[PDB]
């Protein structure tokens, strides 16, 4: 790839 | 004759020189390192003596990027790099520090590709030869170029706003854009696809990979201005010049199917350009 997307999400 | 830095060091066989490197797309060629505001040279005796410097063949990329050919621009004109032959000269007649008139390009071979460069890692090899008007004098010495901070080196037409992305969402439910643009030294016809680990049959919801007290029965999905964005599924942007344009991205969070407890929640997805 030559973006890495991280995505950080939380259910609480 | 000698030579300093930008930071004043003076540069000592062979010697190692370290250099600030902005690498960036321009039309035909990207720009690797601008050697220009990195490297001084002077004239010890510049009433009685004259320098000479040129770069001699053989001259080339290290490191990761010893497999790229591309340009170099020496005093004004442009040579194939790595080298075939010996350059025209550079004289020095001053002892006032002038720049070392030198600029690495790569030949683009990818739409929006990247080589990472960390800091303190060989990025060439070069080799001067050093004459004069005043004797038989005739030396070559050898220059190893090294990167002085951590950059990423372009390999394409185009670029992006950032690397490596880092969003966070909202606790569940909830959205956040993806701040990630991109530009094209000139106007390309671009699109891009997401890739990663996928939960649905659909690949429209990347899993949730979280390692450490992971949620369950979510995952992460992509929109684009309302439109789920699945896997593997290229989205044109029409024509892409100069000017940055959003790859209009928004990140959600979508069910996987069965009950959602709770838990961290973390995807990572690839983004790939292509020329259309």
């Amino acid at each position: 790839a030559d973006v890495t997307i991280t995505v950080n999400g939380k259910v609480v | 004759f000698a030579c300093k830095t930008a930071n004043g060091t003076a540069i000592p066989g062979s010697a190692n020189v370290y250099v600030n490197l902005a690498p960036a797309v321009n039309v035909g060629q990207n720009l690797v390192v601008d050697l220009s505001t990195q490297i001084f040279c002077h004239n010890d005796y510049p009433e009685t003596i004259t320098d000479y410097v040129t770069l001699q063949r053989g001259s080339a990329y290290g490191g990761v990027l010893s497999s790229f050919s591309g340009t170099v621009k020496y005093n004004g004109s442009s040579y194939p790099f790595p080298t075939t032959s010996e350059t025209p000269r550079v004289v020095y007649n001053s002892r006032t520090d002038k720049p070392w008139p030198v600029a690495l390009y790569l030949t683009p071979v990818s739409s929006a590709g990247g080589v990472a460069i960390k800091a303190g890692s060989l990025i060439a090899v070069l080799i001067l030869r050093q004459t004069n008007n005043y004797n038989s004098d005739d030396f070559q010495f050898v220059w190893n170029i090294y990167a002085n901070n951590d950059v990423v080196v372009p390999t394409g037409g185009c670029d992006v706003s950032a690397r490596d992305v880092t969003v966070t969402l909202p606790d569940y439910p909830g959205s956040v854009p993806i701040p990630l643009t991109v530009y094209c030294a000139k106007s390309q016809n671009l699109g891009y696809y997401l890739s990663g680990t996928t939960a649905d049959a659909g690949n429209s919801i990347f899993t949730n990979t979280a390692s450490f007290s992971p949620a369950q029965g979510v995952g992460v999905q992509l929109t684009r201005n309302g439109t789920i964005i699945p896997a593997n599924n290229t989205v044109s942007l029409g024509a892409v010049g100069t000017s940055a344009v959003s790859l209009g991205l928004t990140a959600n969070y979508a069910r996987t199917g069965g009950q959602v407890t709770a838990g961290n929640v973390q995807s990572i997805i690839g983004v790939t350009f292509v020329y259309q």
